[PDB]
């Protein structure tokens, strides 16, 4: 069973772009926005979800550090961005309910089973095609737009 | 050079005659001449002590060195043309047939 | 150097010194009592051979007739036993130059016989020697009679010499002050009783080398203008004369030890030298022992130069270091190791240098010291003295702990020869006749095989250049016993004579396919028809014309993978001229990853033609001639395919392979239009690379395919994009652009963001990562190519150690520059071994140096610190500290890759497996059980995941171009081809070809480690898991949790998969 550590980010929001947020440590493997919207939809009585920010993943298997931890030009923790104060308070109530369900009177088996996305051979070698031959169309367009 | 080849480079440079001038003699003062030769020695040494002999002759074929000498000396006195008139390899210390067949 | 050598020799003698209580009274008290006993031994009358037999048949004591024993039809004299005339001491006891030896030493007791007993003809026909045998028979018989059976006695030879039988006393127990003295093990472990001759009894002019002193044949032995018809017997003459002049040489040594102050410690250093060389005064190791070193010291003190000048660094007032280093130099060059075999000779006082005749001479005694000095051990001493002169001439590194080890006589190609010499008329192709029986002292077959291996392994160029496929040779009679019991007359043996062949090779001549001959004229020459050629070779000799416009009767060898032309010549020449006696050396190390080409396995051709020649034409010249906005300046491939260090040599085609994407750095000329931000810098780099690709894809070389792709090994920079280009020979290359402002831009990045306080080490890390992969690998490949040309076995040795790290799952955490710098240490600083001409030799020296390399106090600085060591006393960050004049801080290849290093990681696994492989090659030997040394153990791993991937049969090996897994038929031939492997889509199915374990393990190994760390087969540098997808391996992910995880408090900078308590 994978365990999620969920706190509110509200006591530390000075910046406008990060309001109505959940600060979540020990996020599951390959955790994306589709699995998080499936999470808040599997939650009963929960509204809508926008985007996972700060997803520069740092757990599933070995490393020195992440990928873009530093900004070279100039702690695997998720930042969950809700839609409204109603949506964030209802997902808070629902995840408090899920936290309390470890001693639920039916049994502790009512939790959601974390279904991972298995990294396939073709998508692994699509990352290889990203290593070797990206699309020259997008490469030329990006380099011209950054060179102009 | 890098391959322990000791070599002498003799470069020759003729003074530019500037367009829109009336004075017939384009003489440079001896201080300008010594400064220009100093810059020439600097440029040749800086672009001949960084590379190997194959890179040196790949530089010697299209005459990059005289071009860079003109480009860096035209500020002290313009030069009509800068050639490398002699290149003498004095001592070869090695017999590396590996590098020789690598060339060939 | 001088004061350091003096103080460390002082500490060595303080360690190896002796105790005066062990001397007096153990040795002196039992010397006094054995002296009294040999004085009370009573005399015996004149007896013939029949009376000697009738005396010694009923006794448990028996005589010792050396081959051959005298028959009563030849023995005309009669033998007796008088009182012992003289009792004296020879060896190093009375000189007191002995030191603490752990194994054994024996002080030589000398019983000089009287003079009236022998007749003036006794020097001929073995007469005096059999008289000496009967004398020692009576001496030791009455010795046991008076010793009543309390001590241990045994028969031995003096230094293995077959014609001098001696007695050896060994104490059986020990007490405080009694006659039992076991506990002292140097001067009291054994006492050697030896019968000897008086001074100047027999004619020393007859005891010259040039005469044969046994008379076997008499017809045809005359009318030959002097005496060349009688075969001269240098060994037996030298035995008679050395027995007769042992005492005068004790006097000579005594006077030289009196004259020179540091003479004793000079012999001390030389005895340490010979014991570490393995050399000694024994006849089975060249005879260069303690007495030979001391007499060389004596003659070199009393002269040695050509004009009889007293040699300059050997005045008798000098020190031990000067005397030892001067004997090193004079044994290294002048007339003392191999010149006294080929070119030069020595003479006694006043000593001089004379350039003719092989002798180490003493004219006052008519004696050759070098009678046990064969040419093989002689040239062995020559290379050891020359190399050690080079060392003791060097003035940089401390060099006392390097004392030589005998790889030249015990290499990996130590050939076991099991041959039986019975009966000799059928079981040997060479006849053992009475002339050779006189001449050679039972090392006759050893001498014959020495000469046959030399003349089988000798080459000869047309221009007078004498090179051979060997440099040094050694024939060892394995399991030779020097001691036999009292009850048997010779040394009995029934297991035969196993011969160990040990060779130090010429590396540039070890693989030359032609075996050259002489120039064949209109008539065949004496050398053409001699025992070096046509008659010695038989069917193998054939006329071959070379490109040098000269015909020659040569021989041609065929290039094969798992063995050598040395193996072929050795098996053929031994099975031909000695006998059918079997040869075996089956050490399997050439059976590594075998490429796919024509005439497998290729020489240095798949490294030149496949990468280097294809990159010259067409890549280098096209990208040099092509026109740009900014002209090209510099193109440097950094690759192991340049510097001869890829695990698999590159063949045509294999985009599937690890080392095939070939990294090339490219520098432009100086310009300022490049911007001041990393993103604008690297995208303008991609723009220049884009116009490069545009010209290459427009030009007539448009069949060459090109593409641009990102990079991930340099962290936190999402804009490194290189030009991966595929030539029509399938030759794939990575093209990157380097300017001058990137090192300073990363300097800026290391300088800024000081307020956060926790980014400086990763900023230094990315800075020195750029430093390793943009200029230091260019200089690295330049220097390592220039060294790999002069060092030929460095290429298979780096192949071997990379394959060992690949089967032990280590070369992902360890970069290849360290591997090549380790083999570069063991080839370019090879002390105290030789430069390995053999790949298995280089590999075993790598494994031994890593089993002994205590990484705490000793860093590895090679010839191609006190701050990092005080900053890390526990070495959690770096295990190996390898420096060069190339890179001086020792940090460009360990700290920047940043290996996790407690006592339970990959690096500790490296050193522990090194100790394990060394221990098992010690206690099991060299056999087919090296599959232990090349199969991982997979012990001490927490979680092990067994990975096999979605591939068909024969994959990936036939497309990495390697051929294990015989399910692919025809691996010996060119059944596989790659012009169909050049794909139609650079999109899938071209990236389909890659194997999941590599980049699964890579992105794996780029997300966690703050919890755990694994080893596997994937990101092993320049390595795909092909040969480890066989019986030689698996795919594994073996992960161990970090020692900083047992339990911890909750905190946001945790990262780990954790559960609450």
């Amino acid at each position: 069973v994978h365990y999620l550590y969920v706190r509110r980010h509200a006591p530390k929001i000075p910046t406008p772009t990060d309001s109505r947020s959940l600060f979540v440590t020990n996020v599951p493997v390959d955790s994306t926005e589709a699995h998080l919207r499936a999470l808040v939809t599997s939650l009963v009585g929960t509204g809508r979800f926008e985007k996972v920010t700060f997803e520069d993943e740092s757990k599933q298997e070995h490393s020195l550090e992440g990928k873009s931890i530093i900004d070279a030009a100039q702690g695997s923790t998720a930042v969950v961005l809700l839609a409204d104060e109603k949506s964030v308070e209802q997902v808070l109530k629902a995840i408090a309910k899920v936290h309390k369900t470890k001693k639920y009177p039916v049994w502790g088996g009512d939790g959601l089973p974390d279904s991972k996305m298995p990294p396939l051979g073709p998508v692994w070698l699509k990352s290889h095609n990203r290593l070797s031959f990206p699309d020259p169309s997008m490469l030329q367009a990006s380099v011209d737009a950054f060179s102009t | 050079t890098t391959d322990h080849y000791l070599l002498r480079l003799f470069a020759i440079a003729f003074t530019k005659r500037r367009p829109n001038q009336i004075k017939k003699t384009t003489y440079a003062q001896s201080s300008q001449i010594r400064a220009i030769r100093r810059k020439m020695v600097e440029i040749i040494q800086r672009e001949a002590a960084s590379c190997t002999l194959h890179q040196l002759v790949s530089k010697l074929i299209p005459e990059v060195i005289g071009r860079e000498i003109e480009k860096a000396t035209q500020g002290i006195y313009p030069l009509q043309n800068v050639h490398i008139r002699k290149v003498k390899l004095l001592k070869q210390p090695k017999f590396d047939l590996g590098a020789l067949m690598a060339l060939h | 150097r001088a004061r350091a050598f003096v103080l460390e020799t002082e500490e060595m003698l303080d360690s190896v010194d002796l105790d005066y209580s062990e001397a007096f009274d153990g040795a002196d008290a039992l010397l006094h009592r054995l002296k009294g006993s040999i004085e009370t031994i009573p005399a015996h009358d004149a007896q013939p051979l029949l009376d000697a037999a009738a005396k010694l048949e009923k006794k448990h004591k028996l005589k010792v007739p050396f081959p051959s024993p005298p028959p009563p039809q030849n023995s005309n004299y009669k033998v007796s036993f008088a009182t012992p005339a003289q009792f004296n001491v020879v060896g190093s006891y009375v000189a007191k130059t002995m030191v603490r030896t752990q194994s054994a030493h024996g002080i030589d007791m000398i019983v000089v016989l009287p003079e009236s007993i022998l007749q003036e003809k006794d020097y001929l026909d073995l007469r005096y020697f059999y008289k000496r045998a009967y004398y020692l028979a009576v001496v030791a018989a009455h010795l046991q009679k008076d010793l009543k059976g309390e001590a241990t006695l045994s028969y031995e030879y003096h230094n293995g010499n077959s014609l001098l039988p001696v007695l050896s006393v060994k104490p059986n127990g020990e007490k405080d002050e009694d006659e039992k003295k076991k506990k002292k093990g140097v001067l009291d472990y054994r006492i050697r009783i030896i019968p000897c001759a008086p001074e100047s009894f027999f004619p020393r002019q007859k005891l010259h080398l040039g005469a044969g002193l046994v008379r076997k044949h008499k017809e045809g032995e005359q009318q030959a203008n002097g005496q060349p018809a009688t075969p001269a017997t240098p060994f037996y003459n030298s035995t008679l004369v050395a027995e007769s002049s042992y005492l005068q040489y004790l006097k000579l040594l005594r006077q030289t030890e009196k004259k020179c102050a540091a003479f004793r410690n000079a012999c001390i250093l030389g005895r340490i030298w010979l014991q570490q060389r393995g050399f000694g005064s024994d006849v089975s190791k060249g005879g260069f022992g303690y007495f030979e070193w001391a007499v060389l010291l004596a003659l070199l003190l009393q002269g040695g130069p050509a004009d009889t000048k007293g040699a300059a660094p050997l005045s008798p007032s000098l020190s031990s270091t000067q005397l030892f280093k001067a004997l090193i130099q004079f044994l290294s060059v002048t007339n003392f190791a191999e010149k006294p075999c080929v070119l030069g000779q020595a003479k006694p006082d006043l000593a001089g240098f004379i350039e003719n005749g092989p002798i180490l001479w003493d004219s006052a005694r008519q004696l050759n010291i070098a009678f046990k000095m064969g040419p093989w051990s002689a040239d062995l001493l020559h290379q050891h003295a020359r190399w050690t002169r080079k060392l003791l001439a060097d003035g940089a590194v401390d060099q006392f702990q390097p004392t030589f080890i005998l790889k030249a006589d015990l290499p990996t190609h130590t050939y076991d020869l099991v041959a039986r010499m019975d009966p000799e008329k059928v079981s040997e192709a060479a006849p053992d006749k009475v002339a050779h029986e006189a001449r050679g002292r039972h090392w006759q077959v050893g001498h014959k095989v020495y000469r046959i291996l030399r003349r089988a392994l000798s080459d000869k160029n047309m221009e007078g250049g004498e090179r051979a496929r060997l440099i040094h040779l050694k024939v060892s009679p394995g399991f030779s016993s020097s001691s036999w019991s009292l009850n048997e007359k010779p040394q009995p043996q029934k297991a035969g004579t196993p011969i160990e062949i040990g060779v130090l090779f010429d590396p540039l001549n070890m693989a030359r396919t032609v075996d050259r001959g002489p120039s064949a004229g209109p008539s065949a020459e004496e050398k053409e028809t001699c025992e070096k050629f046509r008659r010695f070779w038989g069917e193998k000799s054939e006329l071959r014309r070379f490109g040098g416009d000269t015909i020659r009767e040569t021989l041609v060898w065929s290039a094969q993978t798992p063995f050598d032309l040395c193996e072929e010549i050795m098996r053929y020449i031994l099975g031909l001229h000695l006998r059918v006696g079997q040869l075996q050396d089956d050490i399997v190390f050439y059976g590594r990853s075998l490429p796919a080409l024509l005439s497998i396995k290729p020489s240095d051709t798949a490294l030149f033609n496949v990468a280097r020649k294809t990159f010259t034409s067409f890549e280098r010249d096209l990208r040099d001639l092509e026109d740009l906005p900014l002209r090209i300046r510099h193109v440097n491939p950094i690759c192991p395919e340049l510097r001869h260090s890829s695990l698999k040599t590159p063949s045509f085609g294999p985009s599937k392979s690890g080392p095939r994407p070939m990294e090339v750095v490219i520098s432009f000329e100086a310009s300022g239009k490049w911007p001041e931000s990393l993103i604008a810098i690297q995208r303008t780099k991609i723009a220049f690379l884009l116009m490069i690709g545009r010209l290459l894809e427009r030009f007539k070389p448009g069949e060459i395919r090109t593409h641009v792709g990102l990079d991930d090994a340099r962290y936190e920079t999402e804009n490194l994009a290189f030009l991966d280009v595929i030539y029509a020979s399938g030759a794939c290359f990575r093209v990157r652009i380097q300017a001058d402002l990137e090192e300073s831009l990363l300097e800026r990045q290391t300088k800024d963001k000081t307020t956060e306080q926790y980014l400086r080490q990763r900023a230094s890390t990315q800075l020195a990562s750029f430093r390793r992969t943009f200029v230091h690998l260019p200089l690295h490949t330049q220097y390592i190519t220039t060294a790999t040309t002069r060092f030929p076995a460095l290429s298979p040795t780096i192949r071997l150690v990379k394959h060992w790290f690949s089967v032990h799952k280590l070369s992902n955490h360890f970069p290849p520059e360290l591997l090549e710098l380790f083999v570069l240490h063991t080839f370019l600083a090879p002390y105290p071994w030789d430069v390995p001409s053999s790949p298995t030799t280089g590999f075993l020296r790598t494994l031994l140096f890593l089993a002994r390399w205590d990484w705490r106090t000793d860093p590895l600085i090679i010839d191609t610190l006190d701050a990092w060591r005080k900053l890390d006393p526990g070495m959690q960050h770096t295990v190996l500290f390898v420096a060069t004049a190339h890179e001086q801080s020792g940090t460009m290849w360990t700290s920047v890759d940043g290996h996790p290093r407690p006592s339970k990681v990959v690096a500790a696994r490296m050193t522990a497996l090194a100790k394990s492989a060394a221990r098992v090659i010690r206690e099991q030997g060299v056999d087919l059980d090296v599959r232990r040394l090349f199969v991982p153990s997979l012990k001490e791993y927490d979680v092990l995941l067994y990975l096999n991937t979605k591939v068909l049969k024969s994959a990936l090996r036939t497309y990495i171009t390697v051929d294990p897994a015989t399910e692919m038929n025809g691996g010996k031939g060119q059944e596989i081809k790659f012009k169909n492997l050049a794909p139609e889509t650079v999109e899938p199915p071209l990236p389909v070809a890659q194997h999941p374990v590599d980049v699964l393990l890579k992105q794996l190994s780029a997300v966690y480690d703050s919890a755990a760390g694994a080893s596997g087969t994937g990101p092993l540098v320049f390595f795909r898991s092909d040969t480890t997808a066989t019986e030689e391996g698996d795919k594994v992910i073996g992960a161990v949790w970090n020692p900083t995880l047992v339990k911890r408090k909750w905190r946001v900078n945790l990262p780990t998969s954790y559960k609450p308590v």
